[PDB]
């Protein structure tokens, strides 16, 4: 009966594929770098 | 009035200066618009 633990731990390599399987339907997205820093301080010209 | 909205979230700029060499080529023109009579008012 530990036959089962055996090859529940032998016929693991299949769990990538199920993820793969499970990758190819999911969504996807991207996303872009954030500007990062402490941002300089400008301001409006000296007008009249 | 005692009204105002947001449009759009912030955005970045910088401040930059830009050098150029500019040539001006520009000539100048003359109206010269005759008024009536025999033709010497201007």
């Amino acid at each position: 009966a530990s036959l089962i633990y055996r090859q529940l731990l032998t016929n693991s390599y299949t769990v990538d594929l199920s993820d793969e399987i499970q990758e190819i339907g999911s969504t996807k997205s991207q996303n872009v770098t954030i500007n990062p820093g402490p941002f300089a301080q400008t301001g409006y010209a000296p007008v009249n | 009035a005692n009204e105002d909205i947001v449009i759009s979230k912030t955005s970045l700029w910088k401040e930059m200066q830009y050098n150029r060499d500019i040539t001006i080529r520009f000539k100048f023109a003359n109206t010269i618009i005759k008024s009536g009579g025999l033709g010497y008012k201007w």
